[PDB]
């Protein structure tokens, strides 16, 4: 039902990351390319809880990016509103992330999708 | 018998494209692929079978000349798997194969895809040749590369390229094909000195 | 030839002469008109055919980037599939004179690594399309990538 | 040696042939190998493996001479089409899945 009982269902029965991709298309029947529902903010909420992210959760981001389910400019937002900064190996992991997209960062879709990219960048 | 050989070539090329053309997992990928290379290989042994040894290169000639004259880069492939396979088997002596492949008047360097699979095949099968034949084959082969231009295109260079590759494996002293002087005589008679 | 042969040896010895037809009009239509009485009472189309066709898993639209309404034209795909998962986009370059050649897929490897799962998609994407014949479709391109998916993903599990 | 060659009767040349092995621990479970082989004094052409993936009915093999007895008319349609260089998309499933 809620994007956070699918991520939570997802790391409870071990699913491989496009098996996630699967079951969550069939979740979900509505696809609002996936940033109408905050895929990135719900990833990134449970895989940044422990003082080191699950590296499931961080595989399903990963694979949320390189494949084109989520768009950078929300992944770059629920970047931006993490902060706390105490721990290094999150940070770290967020780095990585943006170093996936980053260089590339082209969105190819409406103006106000740019728009968005400019103010995430 | 040339009517024989033509109906063998023509229904197995035919029929390995196109069985292969639908993919309904007919095949395994691995090995199963280098199996269905054997399936060629053992069409063409049947046709070998029954030859004798006199008439052993007019029939050669006109294998690469049917194989030239194909225009689809996958059935020239798929022959010469055939032609590798046929030679590696030991069915085929491998000094006639490479001969009738390089003297062959259709092999130009226009035909870009035909002159790198020819030349990739003669870098497979080049060394099991004798040293003389390996001499001759070196002279027809800078004689072959001798007829392109100054300039050529930026596209087709590296399929050019694959004739370097047959001459810098013939040339190589650790792999020791043939005796290092009857190498530099060739290119010392075909490039003297003063040439560039 | 037989019965014939006059009137073709007449008729091929006095062609080119500029009074040739009026030399007939005047030996053949006064009999002729006594007996019979008097005379008588941006996109090319073939790509159109092709996107009209497709199975609606996949979602053909043209790239917003590139050069539009001239020879050759580019294609940003997508698919979707529930038995399917998400997949990267695919970029295809369709040239001008379309049928009688085939069409190439513009590569992008960089976003064909960072997992395991599309690089065996690229892989056997790969290798479908050196099994494929000579000028195929769009639509041969677009199901031995869908093919591709399902075998990475059989693959895999 | 354990071996069954099944030709395809609407189109000959076409056989699939079925090669039993014993399971190693199992002693009383066999394990089917499908072949589909080509043929021309007859000569073989080709061999290829189909992937992998009461109970006296077998429905793998009634599958496979289906798939091919349905499928294999419209190869030669292919090729007799790509002769005369009419231009066309392949060998599609059309549709639903079943065509």
């Amino acid at each position: 039902v809620n994007l956070k009982q699918a991520i939570l269902q997802a790391w409870k029965e071990r699913w491989s990351d496009y098996q996630w991709a699967i079951n969550m298309k069939k979740f979900f029947p509505k696809g609002a390319t996936w940033d109408i529902l905050n895929l990135a903010d719900a990833l990134l909420e449970q895989a940044m809880i422990g003082p080191s992210p699950n590296p499931l959760i961080l595989s399903y981001l990963k694979y949320a990016i390189s494949s084109q389910m989520v768009s950078y400019s929300s992944v770059l937002t629920a970047i931006s509103k993490f902060d706390d900064f105490s721990r290094d190996l999150c940070v770290q992991a967020l780095l990585d992330i943006m170093d996936m997209f980053c260089d590339r960062l082209s969105c190819h879709g409406k103006a106000e999708e740019c728009i968005g990219l400019c103010r995430a960048l | 018998m040339e009517t024989q050989l033509q109906s063998i070539f023509e229904e197995v090329v035919k029929t390995e494209v196109i069985e292969e053309a639908f993919p309904g997992m007919f095949m395994d990928t691995p090995e199963d692929e280098k199996t269905k290379l054997i399936s060629c290989l053992g069409a063409f042994r049947q046709f070998w079978g029954g030859l004798s040894q006199e008439s052993h290169e007019q029939c050669i000639q006109w294998i690469v000349k049917f194989i030239h004259g194909q225009h689809s880069p996958k059935r020239i492939s798929f022959l010469y798997d055939c032609l590798a396979m046929a030679v590696e088997t030991g069915l085929l002596p491998p000094r006639l194969v490479c001969e009738s492949l390089i003297n062959s008047d259709t092999l130009e360097w226009e035909r870009t895809q035909l002159w790198a699979l020819t030349f990739k095949l003669v870098r497979k099968i080049i060394g099991g040749v004798d040293y003389k034949g390996v001499r001759d084959l070196l002279k027809v082969i800078l004689e072959k590369i001798l007829t392109i231009p100054n300039t050529v295109s930026s596209a087709v260079v590296q399929q050019l390229l694959a004739a370097r590759e047959v001459i810098a494996y013939i040339l190589e002293r650790n792999a020791c094909l043939l005796p290092a002087y009857f190498a530099v005589t060739e290119i010392r008679k075909l490039y003297p000195e003063g040439k560039l | 030839q037989y019965l014939c042969q006059p009137l073709l040896d007449a008729v091929l010895a006095n062609i080119r002469s500029p009074v040739f037809n009026h030399s007939l009009y005047r030996t053949f239509v006064p009999a002729m008109t006594a007996i019979h009485g008097p005379p008588i009472t941006s996109i090319p189309s073939v790509l159109q055919g092709e996107v009209a066709r497709l199975d609606p898993k996949f979602l053909v639209n043209l790239d917003p980037s590139h050069c539009s309404n001239n020879g050759t034209v580019h294609l940003i795909c997508k698919l979707d599939d529930k038995d399917l998962p998400s997949v990267p986009p695919l970029e295809l370059s369709v040239p001008a004179d379309y049928p009688a050649q085939s069409p190439l897929w513009i590569d992008r490897q960089w976003q064909y690594d960072a997992n395991p799962f599309l690089q065996s998609v690229h892989r056997c994407m790969t290798s479908r399309l050196l099994q494929l014949p000579d000028k195929h479709s769009v639509t041969a391109l677009l199901n031995t990538w869908a093919q591709s998916v399902h075998q990475a993903c059989l693959s895999a599990a | 040696k354990n071996k069954l060659f099944i030709k395809l009767t609407r189109l000959p040349q076409y056989y699939i042939v079925v090669e039993m092995l014993e399971v190693p621990n199992k002693p009383t479970q066999l394990s089917y190998k499908y072949y589909f082989m080509s043929v021309n004094p007859a000569m073989a052409l080709l061999l290829q493996q189909f992937k992998e993936n009461m109970c006296a009915f077998n429905k793998v093999l009634a599958h496979f001479v289906a798939m091919c007895d349905t499928n294999m008319p419209f190869v030669g349609l292919r090729l007799e089409l790509s002769n005369l260089e009419i231009p066309h998309q392949g060998v599609q499933v059309e549709g639903d899945g079943f065509s």
